[PDB]
C-alpha cells in the first residue's frame, strides 16, 4: 500500500542540462531494459541523488581530515 | 595505605549495587507532625538527648 | 509480598503494635483484642471513612 | 594498584618536525638505550616538556625587567 506523496517539482534531464561531472562513470552502469522509460528516469534521478550524497560526504570525511600539522611547520621557514 | 584518590574512587563506585542510607539522613526526610507518629518508631528510638 | 509488607508496616504501623486485631498464633482459634494500655477518655470511637 | 588517567591526544614525534630548535642539542643527550620505544617516546615527550619549560621561564626572567636607563639614554641621545 505504497499510495505515496506525489514527486517534488524537478527539472528533467539534469545528467545531460551539464556537460560532465566525474559521478558520470559510476552513474553510466546503470541501463534500462525491462522498464519503461519514465520509471528508468525516476529510477536513475535516485541514483545521481545517491552518487551527488556520496561525494559530499566522502568530502567532509576529508574536510575533517585535511590539516597537514606538518606543512604548517615545513612550508612556513 | 595508598595516597591517590583514583583507585579510592574507582573502586568505591565500580560496582555498587546495594545503597544504604545513614539514620540522621533519614531523620532530615520527615516532617515534625509525621517524624512523631507511632509508625516511626525506629528513628524515635535514637533521639534521647 | 515485599510491597505488601511495606504497605502494612508504613500504613498505621500495623504491623508489631497500633492494630486492632491480634494476628499471631490464632490458628483460626479466637479473636482478641491489642493494645490500650490505659485510656483516659472513654470508649473508643471508630470512625469509618 | 594506582592506574593513571589516559593521556591526552597529541600529535606523536614532534622532534621529527621540528630541527635546529635550539632545544635540540640537549635534547639529543637522552639516551633510550634501555628501555622499549613507547616507554621512550612518552618519557621524550615529558623531557621535551620539561626543557621549553625551563626555556620559557628563562626568557619570562629576561622579559622581565623594563625600560632600562642606559638604553633609552643612549637612543635618544
Amino acid at each position: 500500500m505504497a499510495r505515496r506523496l506525489p514527486k517534488p517539482t524537478l527539472q528533467g534531464r539534469l545528467e545531460a542540462d551539464f556537460p560532465d561531472s566525474p559521478l558520470l562513470p559510476k552513474f553510466q552502469e546503470l541501463n534500462q531494459n525491462n522498464l519503461p522509460n519514465d520509471v528508468f528516469r525516476e529510477a536513475q534521478r535516485s541514483y545521481l541523488v545517491f552518487l551527488t550524497s556520496q561525494f559530499c560526504y566522502e568530502e567532509y570525511v576529508q574536510r575533517t581530515f585535511g590539516v597537514p600539522r606538518r606543512q604548517r611547520a615545513i612550508d612556513k621557514r | 595505605n595508598h595516597m591517590n584518590v583514583l583507585v579510592i574512587v574507582d573502586e568505591f563506585y565500580d560496582n555498587k549495587y546495594a545503597a544504604p542510607v545513614t539514620d540522621i539522613a533519614l531523620k532530615c526526610g520527615l516532617p515534625t507532625e509525621d517524624f512523631l507518629h507511632p509508625s516511626n518508631y525506629d528513628l524515635l528510638r535514637l533521639e534521647l538527648h | 509480598q515485599q510491597v505488601n509488607d511495606y504497605i502494612k508496616a508504613k500504613v498505621g504501623a500495623q504491623r508489631n503494635g497500633t492494630l486492632l486485631r491480634d494476628p499471631r498464633t490464632y490458628l483460626a482459634g479466637m479473636t482478641n483484642v491489642n493494645g490500650a494500655p490505659g485510656l483516659c477518655h472513654g470508649q473508643q470511637a471508630t470512625c469509618e471513612i
